[PDB]
C-alpha cells in the first residue's frame, strides 16, 4: 500500500543489506566515512530498530567539488530504489531570495498557487520513503533552513493547505561546498559551518560528513569507472573500445589535480577519446562490426606525457 | 443489461470481440485490483497514476483476465460494465429523472449482482446533480461504498486525486490506493512488441524489433512532457502513418522513428546523409566564413557540436558549456550569431539573455518565474518558456561580468544536470542546449590574466563546470584587412536592394586597415571608420542624386603613397 | 447533418463555394495534420500556434485538399466541422441540455463517421459549461479522444496553450502539438502574390 519496506528479512536481501557498502563502493571510489554513515543508517532502518520521531538519517556533506557528494546520493537512490530518477531532488540554488521559499511547502490560502499546493510535500507524499537531496545548502538564504528545522527533528511540514506530512521515513541529505591535512580541513570546515549557520540547528543532524580529498589511486579507478559509460554508449552502435592500459595511466597522469575533484578527469578523457572517436566516427574511418583498441605512443609510461598521443585500430 | 446499456459500455463484451487492445507487463496491478475485489468491506479500488501509464489499460487487461478466465471465484463471471456520467445527467430536466436513473443503475447492479461498476475520471463524482454539499452521485455512493455493498472501480490521476477527490474525504476514505507506476523501458520495449500487431494491421506496415528499441530510448531520453509507454506508441503510429500516407508494404526503421522525433521536438537526432556528413566535417570553414580569426573558439565549439550530432555526449549534461573571455570587440557574440545561423539558418534563433539588466538582488527571478502566492506566477520564467518552445537550441548570456552570484548559483543546477526548475514546478531539460557565457574581464600573458582575473571574481565550482574555458586572441592586420573585406561586402550587399553596384579597389581597404589599428580594437572601431568616411559619404552624395541608381559606384583614394599613414588621403565616389 | 448544421459550419461546403481564401505555402503544416489524423490512437492534432500566422489558414487549406481530393485514402471525402462551443451551450438554461445536445452531437458524428471535429479556441474544452451540477465538455470527450475513436483539430495560441491546456495534462496528452512558426520573408510575398487576386 504505502510502499514503506517493512517486511520479513529474506536472506539475499539481509546478505545485500550486510554487502551494501561495497555495493555502494561500486559508484564511488573513495570516501569511506560517508559510505560508512549511510550503510550504518540503512541498517539502523531496515532492521526495524530506528527512533519513530526522527527520520531515517539526516547528513551534512562537505568537501571539494566534484568528490562525489551527489554522487553518493545518486548511486545511493540507485540502490533503495533502482534508478536516479526516484530521488527527490531540490538543490537550493534557487532559493537565494526569501520570498522563494513558499515553493517548497506551498501557497497560503488566498494567494495565487493554492490549489496547486507545494512541491516538496507533495513529492514526499507521492513516496513516502524517498532520498530527499539539498543541493548547496549555502546559497539559499538562512530563513529557508526555517521550514526544515522542524522536519530535521520532528520529521512533519505543515504545508499551506495545513496537512501535515511524514518525513520520519525519509533519508535527508544535505550537500555543501564550504572549506574550499585532511584533520585541519576537517576543522576549517567545522569551523565554517558553525560561524555560518545557526547552532541550533548543526545540533539536530546526525552526522556531519567531511569528504577527503581523492588521491592517484581513486582517479586511476575512476578513469575506468568513466570510461564505462563511453564503452556502453558506444555498444548501442554496435562497436566496442578497449582500452590499453598506457592509454588509462597517461588519462589518470593528465586529469589528476589536488586542487579540484572529479571533473578536470572528465575534461581530460572528453577532450583526449569522445571528440577524436566522434571526428573518427563521422569521417566513417570505424563504424559498426569493429573494434577499437586505444593505445598511447611515443611514452614511457612515467613521464609526464607531454608528447604522447593516442592512437586509434 | 438494458438499463445498464443505455449508461455504460460492457468491457467484458468488448474483451469478447478483442475490440480492446491486449495489456501485457501488468501482471502486479491487475494481481492488486483483483485483491482488493476481492474483500469483505470497502472493496473499491481507485487506480491513481501519472497522466499516460495506463490506468485505463490495467482496467481493459482486467477485463480480457476475466473473459478468458484467470481471475479467482470472487471475480468470475463478472461483467464489468463502465459508467458514463455524461448520459445520466444528459436528458435530466429535473430532480426525478437523474436521481431516479442513478438508483435504478444501482438497483439493477444490486439485483443481477455481477456487474462490477467502473468509474473512469472518478473525480467527476464530486458534484454532478448539484454542488458538493446537495444531493449528487457521491451522496448516492457513500452509504454503499462504506458497507461495499457495491464494487466500483475508479481512476484518477496524481494531481487530480490531490486537487478534486481530497477536498472531499469522505471518498478519500472509502477508495483504496492502487499506485500505477511509469514504466520501464524494458517494459515500454516489451509492450511495443505486444502492441505490434494491431498496429501492423491498422497501417498495412511492419515494425522492426530495433524499431522499437530505438523508440523507447528516444522517448524516454529527449521527450519530457508526456510519459511513457504513450509517448513511444505515438511514435510507432506516427511513424506507421507517416508509411501509410508515403505508399498511398512498406518497412519502419529507426530512421523514421528519428525523423518522427524530430518532426514532434526539433531535435537533431537523425541518420547522416552524405551532404550533411561533409557539411559537419568541414564545419570549421563555415563558420570562418562569418568569422575571422580565433581558430581556439571555433576548434572547441566545432568538437562539441562534432560530438553531439555523432551521439556521444554525457546525456545527463548540455552539448556544451562555454565561457568566452577576452578583450571587447572581439566577435564573442560574433562567435554566437554563426553558430545559430549554421544550426536554424537563422540568426533570431539565438535566445539571448542579457546579464547587464541582473545586477540587482531582486532581479534573479526574470530567469525561473516568481513562487507562488506572488504576482507573475502564471507568466512562469522567461528563460525556461523559451526554452520550452524549442529544446534544441543555443543558450546565450551576454557579459557575464555584469550579473553577481546569485544568477550562477542559480545556474550551477543547468550546469551539472541540465534541468531547471520554474516558480510553477515544472522542470524543464536543458540536455541538448548549447550553453555560452561570454565574459569582458582581464582587459599568452593575457591568458593567465583572464584566469586569474576569473578565478577571482567566481567561485570554483561555477568554473568548475564548464566545460572548456577559451580565451579569445587579440586581433592582427590581416584579420581587420579581412573584417574591412566583410564589411564592405555587407554595404554592397545592403546597396544591391537600391539598384546599385558597388566596388572598392584594394587601396581603399589597405587605407581603411591603416586607420584602424590599435590594441583597443575589435569591430567597434574599424566599422566607425567605415560608417565615418564610406556610409556617410555614399549617403550624402546619392541624396542630392548624382551616382544614382544603375550606376556602378567606384570608391578610389588620391593623395597616398599606399604606404604612409594616409591622414591627407580622401575617399573620391566615381 | 440534421443535427450539426444547428451547432456547427461545413468547411467542405464552405470550399465547395471557395469563399475559403486559397492557402499558399503550408504544405508541411498539412502534410503534418494529415500524418497526426492518420493514426489509430490519439489522432487529435492541435495547432500550437502565434496569433496571426494562419492557424485557421491551415485547417482551411485543409478543407481545400479534402474537396479537391489530393488527400490520401484515409481523408478521402471526410467532412470537416468547425465546432462552436457557444451555440452548443447557448439554450441550455437547465443542468442536462448542454449533455444531451453534446451526446446527440457525439452520436451522429459515431453513426456517420466521416466527419472531422474542428475546434476554435481549443482552450474552451475546459470549463465548456461548469455549473453546479454540469459536467464540462472536456470530460465528456477524454474517453473518445483518447481511444481515437473521435478526429479533433485544435488550433491555440502558445501563451493559452499554457496558461488552460498545459494545466489539465489529461486533455494535453490526447492533443499532439504541431508547431505553426510565423512564416519567413518570401513566404509572405508568396502569401500576397497569392492573395492579389482576391484583393484586387
Ligand atoms: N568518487 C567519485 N566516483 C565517481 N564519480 C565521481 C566521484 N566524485 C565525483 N564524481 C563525478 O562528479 C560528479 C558529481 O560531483 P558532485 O558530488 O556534484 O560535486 P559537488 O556536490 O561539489 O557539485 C559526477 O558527475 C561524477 O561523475
Ligand atoms: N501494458 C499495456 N499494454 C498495452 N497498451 C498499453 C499498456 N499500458 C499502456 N498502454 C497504452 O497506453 C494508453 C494509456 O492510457 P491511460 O494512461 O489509461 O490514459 P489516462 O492516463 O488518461 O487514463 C492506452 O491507450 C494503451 O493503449
Ligand atoms: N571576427 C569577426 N567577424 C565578423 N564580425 C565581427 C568580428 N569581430 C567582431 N565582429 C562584429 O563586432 C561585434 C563585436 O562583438 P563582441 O566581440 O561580442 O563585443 P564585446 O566583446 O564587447 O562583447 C560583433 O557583434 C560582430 O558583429
Ligand atoms: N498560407 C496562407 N495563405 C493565405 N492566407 C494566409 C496564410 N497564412 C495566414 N493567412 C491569413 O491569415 C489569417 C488567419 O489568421 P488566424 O489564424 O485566424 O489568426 P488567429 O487564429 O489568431 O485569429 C487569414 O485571414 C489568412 O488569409
Amino acid at each position: 500500500w504505502t510502499g514503506i519496506p517493512v517486511f520479513k528479512l529474506t536472506e539475499a536481501e539481509t546478505t545485500r543489506l550486510l554487502r551494501m557498502e561495497e555495493e555502494l563502493h561500486k559508484r564511488i571510489i573513495g570516501q569511506e566515512d560517508a559510505v560508512k554513515a549511510v550503510s550504518k543508517a540503512i541498517r539502523r532502518t531496515r532492521a526495524g530498530l530506528k527512533d519513530p520521531k526522527r527520520p531515517s538519517g539526516s547528513f551534512i556533506f562537505a568537501g571539494p567539488s566534484g568528490v562525489g557528494k551527489t554522487e553518493l546520493s545518486k548511486a545511493l537512490a540507485n540502490f533503495l530504489f533502482g534508478d536516479d530518477d526516484a530521488l527527490i531532488q531540490i538543490d537550493m540554488g534557487e532559493f537565494h531570495d526569501r520570498f522563494t521559499a513558499s515553493r517548497l511547502f506551498g501557497a497560503p490560502p488566498g494567494y495565487v498557487g493554492y490549489e496547486e499546493g507545494g512541491q516538496l510535500t507533495e513529492k514526499v507524499r507521492r513516496k513516502p520513503f524517498s532520498v530527499v537531496l539539498f543541493d548547496e545548502i549555502e546559497k539559499a538564504h538562512q530563513e529557508i533552513y526555517n521550514s526544515l528545522l522542524q522536519v530535521l527533528e520532528d520529521g512533519r511540514l505543515t504545508d499551506g493547505q495545513g496537512r501535515t506530512v511524514d518525513f520520519k521515513n525519509t533519508v535527508l541529505i544535505f550537500t555543501s561546498n564550504l572549506g574550499t591535512d585532511y584533520e585541519r580541513m576537517k576543522q576549517k570546515v567545522n569551523d565554517e559551518l558553525k560561524k555560518h549557520f545557526r547552532p541550533e540547528f548543526l545540533n539536530r543532524i546526525d552526522d556531519i560528513i567531511v569528504f577527503h580529498q581523492l588521491t592517484r589511486e581513486e582517479i586511476i579507478r575512476m578513469v575506468d569507472l568513466m570510461i564505462s559509460r563511453v564503452a556502453g554508449q558506444l555498444k548501442s552502435k554496435d562497436m566496442a573500445l578497449v582500452l590499453t592500459d598506457a592509454a588509462k595511466a597517461l588519462l589518470a597522469k593528465r586529469g589528476f589535480d589536488p586542487v579540484l575533484g572529479a571533473r578536470p578527469l572528465r575534461r581530460t578523457i572528453q577532450r583526449e577519446i569522445e571528440d577524436q572517436l566522434s571526428e573518427k566516427i563521422l569521417f566513417e574511418e570505424v563504424g559498426p562490426g569493429q573494434v577499437v583498441t586505444v593505445d598511447v605512443d611515443n611514452w614511457d609510461g612515467e613521464g609526464p606525457g607531454e608528447d604522447a598521443v593516442f592512437t586509434f585500430t | 443489461s438494458l438499463v445498464l446499456d443505455q449508461f455504460g459500455r460492457n468491457l467484458t463484451a468488448a474483451a469478447m470481440e478483442g475490440k480492446l487492445d491486449p495489456v501485457i507487463g501488468r501482471e502486479k496491478e491487475i494481481e492488486r485490483v483483483m485483491q482488493v475485489l476481492s474483500r469483505r468491506t470497502k472493496n473499491n479500488p481507485v487506480l491513481i497514476g501519472e497522466p499516460g501509464v495506463g490506468k485505463t489499460a490495467v482496467v481493459e487487461g482486467l477485463a480480457q483476465a476475466i473473459v478468458h478466465g484467470e481471475v479467482p471465484e470472487t471475480l468470475k463471471d463478472k461483467q464489468l460494465y463502465t459508467l458514463d456520467l455524461g448520459s445520466l445527467v444528459a436528458g435530466s430536466r429535473y430532480r426525478g429523472d437523474f436521481e431516479e436513473r442513478l438508483k435504478k443503475v444501482l438497483k439493477e447492479i444490486n439485483t443481477r449482482g455481477d456487474i462490477i461498476l467502473f468509474i473512469d475520471e472518478l473525480h467527476t463524482l464530486v458534484g454532478a446533480g448539484a454542488a458538493e454539499g446537495a444531493i449528487d452521485a457521491a451522496s448516492i455512493l457513500k452509504p454503499k461504498l462504506a458497507r461495499g455493498e457495491l464494487q466500483t472501480i475508479g481512476a484518477t490521476t496524481l494531481d487530480e486525486y490531490r486537487k478534486y477527490i481530497e477536498k472531499d474525504a469522505a471518498l478519500e476514505r472509502r477508495f483504496q490506493p492502487v499506485q500505477v507506476g511509469e514504466p520501464t523501458v524494458e517494459h515500454t520495449i516489451e509492450i511495443l512488441k505486444g502492441l505490434r500487431d494491431r498496429y501492423e494491421a491498422h497501417h498495412r506496415v511492419s515494425i522492426t524489433d530495433a524499431a522499437m528499441v530505438a523508440a523507447a530510448t528516444l522517448a524516454d531520453r529527449y521527450i519530457n512532457d508526456r510519459f511513457l509507454p504513450d509517448k513511444a506508441i505515438d511514435l510507432i503510429d506516427e511513424a506507421g502513418a507517416r508509411m501509410r500516407i508515403r505508399r498511398m508494404v512498406a518497412e519502419v526503421d529507426d530512421e523514421q522513428i528519428a525523423e518522427v522525433l524530430g518532426n514532434w521536438t526539433g531535435i537533431p537526432v537523425f541518420k547522416l546523409t552524405e551532404a550533411e556528413t561533409t557539411r559537419l566535417l568541414r564545419m570549421e570553414e563555415e563558420l570562418h566564413k562569418r568569422i575571422i580569426g580565433q581558430e581556439d573558439a571555433v576548434k572547441a565549439v566545432s568538437k562539441a557540436i562534432r560530438r553531439t550530432r555523432a551521439g556521444l555526449k554525457d546525456p545527463k549534461r548540455p552539448s556544451g558549456s562555454f565561457i568566452f573571455a577576452g578583450p571587447s570587440g572581439v566577435g564573442k557574440t560574433e562567435l554566437s550569431k554563426a553558430l545559430a545561423n549554421f544550426l536554424f539558418g537563422d540568426d533570431d534563433a539565438l535566445i539571448q539573455i542579457d546579464m547587464g539588466e541582473f545586477h540587482d538582488r531582486f532581479t534573479a527571478s526574470r530567469l525561473f518565474g516568481a513562487p507562488p502566492g506572488y504576482v507573475g506566477y502564471e507568466e512562469g520564467g522567461q528563460l525556461t518558456e523559451k526554452v520550452r518552445r524549442k529544446p534544441f537550441s543555443v543558450v546565450l548570456f551576454d557579459e557575464i561580468e555584469k550579473a553577481h552570484q546569485e544568477i550562477y548559483n542559480s545556474l550551477l543546477q543547468v550546469l551539472e544536470d541540465g534541468r531547471l526548475t520554474d516558480g510553477q514546478g515544472r522542470t524543464v531539460d536543458f540536455k541538448n542546449t548549447v550553453l555560452i557565457f561570454t565574459s569582458n574581464l582581464g582587459t599568452e600573458r593575457m591568458k593567465q590574466k583572464v584566469n586569474d582575473e576569473l578565478k577571482k571574481h567566481f567561485r570554483p565550482e561555477f568554473l568548475n563546470r564548464i566545460d572548456d574555458i577559451i580565451v579569445f586572441h587579440q586581433l592582427t592586420r590581416e584579420e581587420i584587412i579581412r573584417m574591412v573585406d566583410l564589411m564592405i561586402s555587407r554595404v554592397a550587399g545592403q546597396l544591391k536592394s537600391k539598384d546599385m553596384a558597388l566596388v572598392l579597389t584594394d587601396a581603399a581597404k589597405a587605407l581603411l586597415a591603416k586607420r584602424g589599428f590599435d590594441p583597443v580594437l575589435g569591430a567597434r572601431p574599424l566599422r566607425r571608420t567605415i560608417q565615418r568616411e564610406i556610409e556617410d559619404q555614399l549617403s550624402e552624395k546619392i541624396l542630392f542624386e548624382e551616382v544614382g541608381p544603375g550606376q556602378v559606384v567606384t570608391v578610389d583614394v588620391d593623395n597616398w603613397d599606399g604606404e604612409g599613414p594616409g591622414e591627407d588621403a580622401v575617399f573620391t565616389f566615381t
